[PDB]
């Protein structure tokens, strides 16, 4: 019975905020383990006698980032014997997201793709000349396509991406794109 | 019935202005 | 009954920082 | 029922590019 792992408030956060990792098993367990990759020893472990265990990371630092896994254990189990591991949880702690690239896709109407390297982000298109953004879209993919209408296409554009909700982590703006 | 959940996050702010020229 | 509609979206974000200077 | 309270504020815009050189 594989447990599942969750991160609150987010999977991508700035250094200094508090992250609560939450592991849950189908039936109550005695000991929950928080593992980094390949290490037999859990970094953190909680004795709870519950189906749920919360791991509180106060003021996260870029060291607390990485791939996490949850496993549980019962008292009557062998030594170094743990349950099925949960699906991975990649926690990213950074001041800033890596800069996106803004390109035009060939096909009249014009389509742009703001591309970063991080999944689950909100992408935002800015028009050089206008303050408020032109278009914005939330995507699971590390890119988003914007469609520009025919004769409103020519101009100077740039994009940035950010986390969907607070605490926000922002990327820098892409190099401007000339149409 | 109860009040609905909160709305989604507001739209993103305006882009930052370029800085002054250098020394 | 069931709870109401989700609220309106929030206010827009603030403007980003003005850029650094020159060099 | 009645509608929810408004959502959280949006993210800030991207930071400004550095200025021209001297």
């Amino acid at each position: 019975p594989k447990p599942w792992l969750g991160a609150q408030p987010a999977t991508v956060v700035t250094p200094g905020v508090n992250v609560t990792l939450r592991c849950r098993a189908p039936q109550p367990a005695w000991r929950f383990g928080l593992f980094k990759p390949g290490e037999i020893a859990p970094l953190l472990f909680r004795d709870v006698s519950s189906e749920l265990a919360e791991f509180f990371l106060e003021e996260v630092t870029p060291a607390q980032g990485g791939i996490y896994r949850c496993c549980y254990r019962r008292p009557d189990w062998g030594p170094g014997v743990w349950s099925q591991p949960s699906d991975v949880l990649e926690l990213l702690v950074t001041e800033e997201l890596p800069r996106p690239s803004l390109v035009a896709l060939p096909g009249a109407n014009v389509s742009l793709r703001c591309a970063g390297r991080l999944r689950n982000m909100s992408f935002v298109l800015y028009r050089e000349g206008v303050a408020a953004p032109l278009q914005y879209r939330h995507s699971a993919q590390p890119w988003a396509d914007f469609t520009l209408l025919g004769a409103r296409a020519p101009g100077t554009y740039s994009c940035y991406y950010h986390t969907p909700s607070a605490p926000y982590v922002l990327s820098q703006r892409s190099e401007v794109l000339v149409i | 019935g109860p009040p609905g959940p909160p709305g989604p996050p507001g739209p993103p702010g305006p882009a930052g202005f370029p800085g002054p020229p250098g020394p």
